[PDB]
């Protein structure tokens, strides 16, 4: 079965991709965009205002295969700041298309 | 039925789970 230390290696990967999206990608149209962020988790690209972000469920989730088609969601609001979770500086995201 | 091989498996299996948990609270 998959181990953590091959778990942690793919992570590691996905995590230097992400970093170089982060630093190369070009800038937004406007800076009313939600900005690209890595969250550990997911690599989040910038965002319109006022819509929804999806990304694919992460390449190095040990169950990946079994969720190829999956993305996992933020919400960018239209003032340019992910939504956020109640009672939080946290944002909202939904990762239910991703759990094995 | 269950062997122990069935259960150092899942231990194994879950470490990597525990990671995966830990990375989606913010890996703090
Ligand atoms: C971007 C995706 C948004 C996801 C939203 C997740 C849910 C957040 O919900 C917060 C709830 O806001 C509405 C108020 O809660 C519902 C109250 O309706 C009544 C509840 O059902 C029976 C008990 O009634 C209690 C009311 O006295
Ligand atoms: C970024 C560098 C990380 C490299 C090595 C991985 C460590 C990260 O671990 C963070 C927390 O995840 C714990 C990993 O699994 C161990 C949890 O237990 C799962 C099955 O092992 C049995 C241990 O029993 C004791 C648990 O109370």
């Amino acid at each position: 079965t998959v181990s953590l230390w091959e778990t942690v290696q793919k992570w590691r990967e996905y995590r230097r991709q992400c970093q170089r999206s982060l630093t190369e990608d070009p800038p937004p149209a406007t800076d009313l965009f939600c900005n690209r962020t890595f969250d550990e988790y997911a690599c989040w690209p910038d965002g319109e205002p006022g819509s929804f972000v999806n990304v694919s469920c992460p390449w190095y989730l040990p169950w990946a295969s079994s969720v190829p088609q999956g993305h996992v969601y933020r919400f960018c609001t239209a003032e340019g700041l992910w939504l956020q979770k109640d009672n939080s500086s946290l944002p909202w995201r939904d990762l239910s298309e991703c759990e094995e | 039925g269950t062997f122990t091989s069935d259960v150092s498996s899942y231990l194994e299996g879950q470490a990597a789970k525990e990671f995966i948990a830990w990375l989606v609270r913010g890996r703090g």
